[PDB]
């Protein structure tokens, strides 16, 4: 049974839906990038990563001022 | 008395890098993700706590306290994204 | 191998939000009850747990 | 709060991880809340990012290599 025309016609079938699996995940891709709002090409994505981590930045500092407001003991006295 | 936990990376579940990766907006995930997810958080955790338990030692105490952590976090938030 | 993408948010999704007793809670194992010996760091302990800790990065 | 991640579960590693560091230790609940409160931000951060980068290589079904990617755009390795 797992002869090498086998091996073949398996290996073909796989490609062809890895293509088929290919085209399908970009089209989704394209319908979940504009339903984001991100400007297409590589540095729209790296200045919308890049703004996440800034305000993120902002979120832990306002988390930890809230852990220090509440268990520090300069927040206590 | 030598009890010793192990295997505990496990308790990040599929359910559990699911639930992370929904709220993080992701549609579809690869079946390696999960391997990739545990090893991420994994280093994550090592790096804070050792310094949690730096602060706890320095304090010459055997807990480690609310505060431990929030130095360790304030002095990880300087060298994560220091690119490197 | 290469299959297609897990899907996750298809039928049966709400199993991944079930409430389980036995592991939504915190143990009491490993935990501090006893509510002293957890003074806070004086702020000579802090300086030198940091700059020990940067030696150490330093040394890696 | 929602749920991302278990909150026995996450005990038991981050003790299972400390017993590395010291021999014998307890914790504050706070202490652990916190640590579970940044890495359940720090990973749905990370999971953003790299839903992002998936997203521009034609994809929505996530990789490691996606993962690395963002690490590597964030400042992090």
């Amino acid at each position: 049974v797992p002869s090498y025309n086998a091996f073949v016609k398996e290996s073909k079938q796989k490609m062809n839906a890895r293509k088929r699996r290919a085209q399908e995940e970009a089209k989704e891709a394209e319908m979940s990038r504009k339903e984001l709002g991100l400007d297409e090409g590589v540095d729209s994505l790296k200045a919308a990563i890049q703004s996440r981590q800034k305000d993120r930045q902002k979120e832990m500092d306002n988390f930890l001022a809230q852990m220090e407001a509440k268990y520090s003991k300069s927040s206590k006295g | 008395h030598r009890k010793v936990l192990r295997d505990n990376i496990q308790g990040i579940t599929k359910p559990a890098i699911r639930r992370l990766a929904r709220r993080g907006g992701v549609k579809r995930i690869s079946g390696l993700i999960y391997e990739e997810t545990r090893g991420v958080l994994k280093v994550f955790l090592e790096n804070v706590i050792r310094d949690a338990v730096t602060y706890t030692e320095h304090a010459k105490r055997k807990t480690v306290t609310a505060m431990d952590v929030v130095y360790a976090l304030k002095r990880q938030g300087r060298t994560l994204y220091g690119f490197g | 191998e290469e299959e297609d993408g897990e899907e996750l948010i298809g039928d049966g999704m709400e199993r991944d939000y079930r409430a389980i007793p036995e592991l939504d809670a915190y143990e009491a194992e490993g935990l501090a009850l006893d509510d002293e010996d957890v003074e806070e760091l004086t702020a000579s302990q802090r300086e030198a747990a940091e700059r020990a800790m940067r030696q150490r990065d330093r040394e890696a | 709060t929602e749920l991302l991640i278990r909150k026995l579960p996450f005990q038991r590693l981050v003790r299972e991880i400390a017993q590395d560091f010291k021999t014998d230790l307890r914790f504050q609940s706070a202490a652990i809340g916190a640590l579970q409160e940044a890495s359940e931000a720090y990973l749905v951060g990370l999971f953003e990012d790299t839903n992002l980068c998936a997203i521009h290589a034609k994809r929505v079904t996530i990789m490691p290599k996606d993962i690395q990617l963002a690490r590597r755009i964030r400042g992090e390795r």
